[PDB]
């Protein structure tokens, strides 16, 4: 009848790159 | 041992000094006037309500913005124990004794106040940490 | 530090009318190696017990 | 400390209420062809309430003993000017 | 259907100063 | 020391009253089949 | 009564709590935690 | 013992010197202004709310993007204990006292912040591993 | 049927700066 709610699922619309700038841990 | 005795002598002197204080006497009242103080004022840190010799000493409460009442600590001062010094400055107070109630209003409330930079009731006595540790 | 892994445990289940379980957090391990046994109660986001 | 008390009305009486209502509906359906409730109540009735007190509430502590600060503070006068 | 009564609320009509005379602890 | 006394009338008799009223209401509705 | 017999047996089943992952919680420290043995401070030389 | 005394002295000197700190004062408020601080700012690592002398120190909470509140650790600093320093920089804060609520808004929230490479509250004091092991 | 009330939510109308003056702790 009632089941445990799932956690929020992220929307797949605003898909954008994570890396705006290259990390300094890549040493660049 | 000499330093401690001199220190506490100076401390007692500095407490009894009480120099350079500002007194606010703008206090109104409304309600059951038979439990009223003969005088109410404050010095920026404590609020004093002086009661006559023949009056019972009532209970004094702290009224916040919503009109709720809460306890406030008090000490009974004066030569004949006729003054009740509450440890807070507030715009509105409520005095209760039995089934009678009186409201006291601070009509010159200073939100800022004066900071307690020393740790004592006096600006000329400091509370210093002895325990070290 | 941030990212320290805390480890706890629960037991005993719920009773009727209860909506919170008691969780005991037992140990925390800092990312740099430090380890301290804190046997503290686990609460909600605002301190509500369990 | 006191706040909003939840008495768990449904968790205590809903088993009995639903059992009685289904029993009556079944009786009516069987008649229209032309105790469990007490036992559920005996089990669900004793559920203590739960208190909810919000954050930021004002409270008091009524000191129950004498607190002694002789060993941690001392008083020294601040010299004038 | 019943709640603990409140204490008497003072009437807010006869509002007058507490201090008819300056106290002597003000040294005045 | 004495004051105002809350006797918890509803917490003591509401279970009984609600149970009896719902029993009688269900019985009335069931009899209303005819 | 068969209904009461079934109820008497299967009425006391404790609830089950389902807390998802990623939820925020707190730990309200119940004792003094002492980090004297594992850290020490040193001033970082200027410039 | 001599090295430890000099190390402690330099540690306290570096903590107190407090150089190279940038202060943010773009804070707004809206709610119950009677429990409002006289000032609010952050240095990039903590947020400070300075309260007047007569104001009760309220309880301060952490408000996230969905609007839920959570406890944040605080230390009470200042000479007269008038400042509350919360250990986080956040865009929105909630201040509560009794049944009055005031919301504080950070209008210049910097998500990046400044990293904590040293393990202390200061960029001039390192926290080093003593226990070895 | 009944749930525990939330605390008062501040009104979002009277929005004004907290800092009327720069604190002295900034040394300004």
């Amino acid at each position: 009848c009632a089941s445990a709610p799932k956690p929020k699922q992220p929307s797949d619309f605003n898909r954008e790159p994570v890396n705006k700038t290259v990390p300094v841990e890549i040493q660049r | 041992q000499t330093r401690e005795a001199n220190a506490r002598a100076a401390v007692e002197a500095a407490f009894e000094q009480r120099v350079g204080a500002y007194y606010n006497l703008k206090y109104m009242m409304s309600g059951d006037k038979d439990i009223a103080p003969v005088n109410a004022w404050d010095d920026g840190r404590f609020t004093y309500f002086k009661f006559s010799a023949n009056a019972d000493l009532p209970s004094i409460y702290f009224v916040d913005a919503e009109g709720n009442e809460s306890l406030v600590p008090r000490t009974t001062v004066g030569s004949s124990n006729n003054i009740i010094a509450v440890h807070k400055v507030n715009p509105k107070w409520m005095i209760r004794l039995g089934n009678r109630a009186l409201a006291i209003f601070n009509e010159a409330y200073d939100p800022n106040g004066v900071p307690n930079d020393t740790g004592t009731a006096s600006p000329a006595v400091r509370r210093v940490n002895k325990g070290g540790n | 530090d941030r990212g320290s892994k805390v480890v706890g445990f629960y037991q005993g289940g719920l009773r009727q009318g209860q909506a919170r379980i008691f969780v005991q957090w037992s140990r925390i391990e800092t990312p740099s190696g430090v380890v301290i046994n804190l046997d503290s109660p686990g609460t909600g986001p605002l301190g509500e017990a369990g | 400390l006191g706040g909003w008390i939840d008495r768990h009305f449904w968790e205590r009486f809903g088993g009995a209420i639903m059992i009685s209502l289904i029993g009556d509906l079944g009786d009516w359906a069987s008649r229209q062809g032309s105790s469990a409730a007490a036992e559920a109540l005996r089990n669900s009735i004793n559920i203590p309430p739960t208190l909810y007190k919000n954050q930021g509430e004002r409270v008091n502590i009524l000191v129950a003993r004498d607190l002694d600060f002789s060993d941690v503070y001392s008083l020294e006068s601040i010299p004038t000017k």
